[PDB]
RNA sequence: ACUAAUCGAACCAUCUAGUAGCUGGUUCCCUCCGAAGUUUCCCUCAGGAUAGCUGGCGCUCUCGCAGACCCGAGCCACGCA
RNA sequence: CUACGCCGCGACGAGUAGGAGGGCCGCUGCGGUGAGCCUUGAAGCCUAGGGCGCGGGCCCGGGUGGAGCCGCCGCAGGUGC
RNA sequence: CCCACUGUCCCUACCUACUAUCCAGCGAAACCACAGCCAAGGGAACGGGCUUGGCGGAAUCAGCGGGGAAAGAAGACCCUG
RNA sequence: CACCCACUAAUAGGGAACGUGAGCUGGGUUUAGACCGUCGUGAGACAGGUUAGUUUUACCCUACUGAUGAUGUGUUGUUGC
RNA sequence: GAGAGGCGGCCGCCCCCUCGCCCGUCACGCACCGCACGUUCGUGGGGAACCUGGCGCUAAACCAUUCGUAGACGACCUGCU
């Protein structure tokens, strides 16, 4: 679609997200990824940390400087697996790559914005309850990651203001349903037009 | 004589030209493409100063080995020098060109090198001696270099 | 096949980028952890290193052999004038680090300050600051400053306070004074604020920052020693006379495989001018400086409570490639980077110190101040005097004295 | 060892374009067909002859050549695999 | 209906070494032939020019050049990198 | 083997001359399919190119000796003729 | 490889073209001189001993070491993450 | 509103129309004679230049010189009514 499509990170499988992503920004999409901290990876924590750390042992031995850049944002982590599952040593690939935006947390760009949410990726849904997971934010911590803290107490003040917006919205509806219990005579002319034609049960 | 690049009006322009002139091809190349589009005073007194060590020319295309300068800085570039003999042939040719333009009578102080080239004139041989009764070449690279003159102001 | 003989790796790999360093003065990269119960205090200052000497001192260690024995200690010399303060910097943590929120300068910044702006002072036309300090004096600007100030104290979690050196009172040839970006500790933001706040355009003597007999860190960059070969930059073992092609190299710098050579390969190139940190370096004295109240006073500088003499701490002859030592300075022990007259920055530690070693009382006897410009022999010029007599040319002057 | 920078047989010219089962190379297009590294013999085993596999040239025959548009009016070619 | 021509129908199309066919592919010279071309511009060479052929190649435009050259039927090679 | 002697060494440092270095002038040769960043895979069983990944930022200077199974010679060892 | 002396917390085992010769060295093996023993009639031979015996080139690309710079923010500087 | 605030909301004054939203009455507009890229963001981004008014500014960098906390050369630290 022509407008941003804007991910909440939370609750969702990293691979599953990361290929519903690439296949998006193959399409010629703008997709962005927010609070890619929450995201999670099924198996249980120590297993996860193990991939990691094994994948931190890969580096050139000549010149680590050129070797693998292992990045330990979530966020980074997260392009790094969009990356991974798309034709970037090309020139449309890295035009894909450059339709996607990644952040821990969420940014102000973002966070007046409603969230979508994946289905198909969601941790709910494609796994069992019985099995083990691992979150991103605290794996990217526990690899090298330092801004976890920061990002948690903005975190709980954007949280804190989206409460108060929330309350605001509250309001509004219970006012709006005040009105149109106050306005009936005049609006069960067209209450019935939208009853009639499968609006408004 | 045949020129490359006549000019667009040959009644503001004068010409000049040199043949077989025994200076390097690459440090002539250089310094000419460091002087071209420059007014003829500029060039004159900048060619002084390379000769004078004050100014250099860039060594942007021969420039395998050339080692660096300050005064590369003013320039685009890092590596520099200081051709004095190319200075020298091109502060003659500025005369020859400047008197030809006396002679057509058009005022030389609105002058400015639109067209210089240096082109490779034949080589000439010489011989070195080697190692173990070996004889190799020590050729020269003169040049042919011509330059047109162009009033504006 | 393996090595036939065990030997340790030859360097550090901590230091690898063995280049010159990207500054001339030597960054914090580190500043002490802020608690705000302490009070609010500064945590770093600018020195020159001065020179060396040596004291003698009664040590206080028990259980060792010089337990109140006398010992000879190198200490090393840093003319430390107090800094100005002309800002103060704002940071707001973020995900992606610490960012520069707002900077605020103060009015009339020194003349010496401002020659850090510009490359070239001599053809320059002094205009920097000059339409931002016309800010301090309007009502617009002042409002503007004001809430700026608001915007760091409820933005703002770490401040700093640009603070420059006093070239003018040293004697070394340069006037381009130092800045730098001190961290304020110690405190909620808006009291670090209002403090620093308060000391703009004020000289924060190095007393202040610096206590007495606390070891601190010292951060600079190393003398430069050129192109060095491998022999000299990673002391590498010289290869046996008979070498052909020469045995100041490193004879294998590799294997067939992996077809390359490894970063961690010694090789030739820069030495010296590396950009290093030295931490527990111990403040033996805190140098008070030349005053005039009735006369010039310099026995403050290295009379100790045992030897009385009226001397300064600058040695017979003068610190040799310095010049003379007339301000604040601090008496730090053993060696620091740099050459004399490097510019040194001297941070509080990052650690805790508990240890034996730490938190002594330290108590000079002596301090030497022999000319260094040769085999010094003489502490003063009244004692040397007193020494040889009159000499020939005293005899010539005192014909002409009548 | 040395015998003109040449020596376990100098240099120069000629026989001489010496011989080589061994190495290297071997020059335009399209179309059609299209392999063998196996048999026997050879002082033969990095090669030949020989049979096999291939191509080209044919030749001797076989079914009829069908209705001028159209419309067949038990038995359906030599022989071969 | 250039009978060495024209037309119809059906099946098929890999290819090294190798074999054969065709070439209105190409080079040089000779016998014939084109009442052929040419100082109102030959050969040669250059070309972001127009095209033809599966291809080997070929024709035409523009420039340069300044005295020779080409098509068809046969003939003969020191004939294609 | 011993005495003596010493930078052979422990364990390296400094100094001097000529270079190397930069500049003005002058000015080669070797070598060169194309080129030049890696890991693994498969492959004529040790890739610069291919596959999969890691990734990749103009132009350069002084060094350097890991690679180019670097260059120098149609291997002198072994076998065949 | 081995063995012994001594110290030591310990004196573990290995790979990287049996890592590493345009890094060295040349003691060994493995040219041409020579001696001995055995073998051979002899020329001569001997994983038998011994002695003397030229160790060539980097200035190329990459790798690495350091040194200038380059992309973008209008220019330019300071302080910084 | 500071996490990348590049945004959002509320007041006082002045000036408009009582139109704009729904159901109706009334007629008209190029009705371009079947046809595509129509319809927005958009007064789009970027670059030179002309005219038009107002409000404002009058600087640095590099070279050359100097240093020697630096240094192969560049680079770096410095100084210059
Ligand atoms: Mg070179
Ligand atoms: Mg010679
Ligand atoms: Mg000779
Ligand atoms: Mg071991
Ligand atoms: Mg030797
Ligand atoms: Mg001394
Ligand atoms: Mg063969
Ligand atoms: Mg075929
Ligand atoms: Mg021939
Ligand atoms: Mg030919
Ligand atoms: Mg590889
Ligand atoms: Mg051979
Ligand atoms: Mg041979
Ligand atoms: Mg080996
Ligand atoms: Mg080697
Ligand atoms: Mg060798
Ligand atoms: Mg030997
Ligand atoms: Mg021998
Ligand atoms: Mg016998
Ligand atoms: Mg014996
Ligand atoms: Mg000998
Ligand atoms: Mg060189």
């Amino acid at each position: 679609e022509v407008q941003v499509l804007v991910l909440d990170g939370r609750g969702h499988l990293l691979g599953r997200l990361a290929a519903i992503v690439a296949k998006q920004v193959l399409l010629g999409r703008k997709v962005v990824v927010v609070r890619c901290e929450g995201i999670n990876i099924s198996g249980n924590f120590y297993r996860n940390k193990l991939k990691y750390l094994a994948f931190l042992r890969k580096r050139m031995n000549t010149n680590p400087s050129r070797g693998p850049y292992h990045f330990r944002a979530p966020s980074r982590i997260f392009w790094r697996t969009v990356r991974g599952m798309l034709p970037h040593k090309t020139k449309r690939g890295q035009a894909a790559l450059d339709r996607l935006k990644v952040f821990d947390g969420i940014p102000p760009p973002y966070d007046k914005k409603k969230r979508m949410v994946v289905p198909a990726a969601l941790k709910v849904v494609r796994l069992k309850p019985t099995r083990k997971f691992a979150y991103l934010g605290r794996l990217a911590h526990e690899v090298g990651w330092k801004y976890q803290a920061v990002t948690a107490t903005l975190e709980e003040k954007r949280k804190e203001k989206a409460k108060i917006h929330y309350r605001k919205k509250k309001q509004l509806m219970r006012l709006r349903k005040q009105a149109e219990k106050n306005v009936e005579k005049k609006i069960d002319k067209y209450t019935e037009v939208l009853k009639t034609h499968g609006l408004l049960v | 004589v045949r020129y490359s690049l006549d000019p667009e009006n040959p009644t503001k322009s004068c010409k000049s030209r040199g043949s077989n002139l025994r200076v390097h091809f690459k440090n002539t190349r250089e310094t000419a493409q460091a002087i071209k589009g420059m007014h003829i005073r500029k060039a004159t007194k900048y060619l002084k100063d390379v000769t004078l060590q004050k100014q250099c020319v860039p060594f942007r295309r021969y420039n395998g080995g050339v080692g660096r300068c300050a005064q590369a800085k003013q320039w685009g570039w890092t590596q520099g020098r200081w051709p004095k003999k190319s200075a020298e042939f091109l502060l003659h040719m500025l005369k020859n060109a400047e008197s030809n333009a006396e002679l057509k009578g058009l005022d030389v102080d609105s002058l400015v090198i639109e067209h210089i080239q240096v082109n490779k004139a034949p080589k000439m041989r010489r011989r070195t001696y080697r190692a173990h009764g070996r004889i190799n070449p020590y050729m020269s690279s003169p040049c042919h270099i011509e330059m047109i003159l162009t009033e504006k102001e | 096949s393996h090595r036939k003989f065990s030997a340790p790796r030859h360097g550090s790999l901590g230091f690898l980028p063995r280049k010159r360093s990207s500054r001339h003065r030597g960054k914090v990269k580190s500043f002490p952890k802020d608690d705000p119960s302490k009070p609010v205090h500064l945590t770093a200052f600018l020195g020159y290193k001065a020179g060396m000497t040596h004291i003698v001192r009664e040590v206080d260690r028990p259980g060792s052999k010089v337990n109140k024995k006398e010992v000879v200690e190198a200490v090393t010399i840093v003319e430390t004038p107090p800094m100005v303060v002309v800002g103060i910097v704002g940071y707001v943590e973020t995900p992606r680090g610490l960012r520069t929120f707002k900077t605020v300068f103060a009015e009339h910044i020194s003349d010496e300050c401002k020659r850090r702006f510009y490359k070239n002072w001599h053809k320059s036309k002094k205009k920097a600051f000059t339409k931002y300090c016309k800010k301090w004096q309007d009502e617009d600007g002042k409002k503007q400053l004001e809430k700026d100030f608001s915007s760091m104290k409820k933005y703002c979690q770490v401040i700093r306070v640009i603070a420059h050196t006093q070239m003018r009172l040293l004697p070394l040839r340069q006037k381009k004074a130092h800045l730098m970006e001190i961290q304020v500790n110690g405190g909620t933001v808006a009291e670090k604020l209002d403090w620093a706040r308060e000391r703009l355009e004020q000289q924060v003597p190095v007393n202040q920052v610096f206590g007495q007999d606390e070891m601190i860190d010292v951060i600079g960059v190393t003398k430069g020693k050129g192109y060095k070969g491998v022999t000299s930059r990673w002391h590498t073992k010289k290869l046996p006379r008979k070498t052909h092609r020469g045995l100041r190299k490193v004879a294998c710098i590799g294997a067939w495989h992996p077809a390359r050579v490894a970063f961690s390969v010694a090789r030739a190139g820069q030495k010296g001018y590396h950009h290093r940190t030295e931490i527990n370096k111990k403040i033996y004295k805190i140098g008070q400086g030349y005053l005039i109240k009735d006369g010039k006073l310099i026995k403050n500088n290295a009379s100790t409570d045992y030897d009385l003499s009226d001397k300064s701490i600058n040695p017979l002859g003068g610190f040799v490639h310095y010049g003379e030592v007339t301000n604040d300075f601090v008496m730090l022990k053993g060696c620091v980077v740099g050459t004399k007259k490097r510019v040194l920055t001297l941070r509080k530690s990052l650690l805790v110190q508990t240890k034996r070693r730490a938190l002594e009382k330290i108590d000079l006897k002596f301090i030497d101040t022999t000319s260094k410009f040769g085999h010094g022999r003489f502490q003063t010029m009244e004692e040397k005097k007193a020494f040889m007599g009159p000499l020939k040319k005293d005899r010539i002057a005192k014909e002409e004295g009548a």
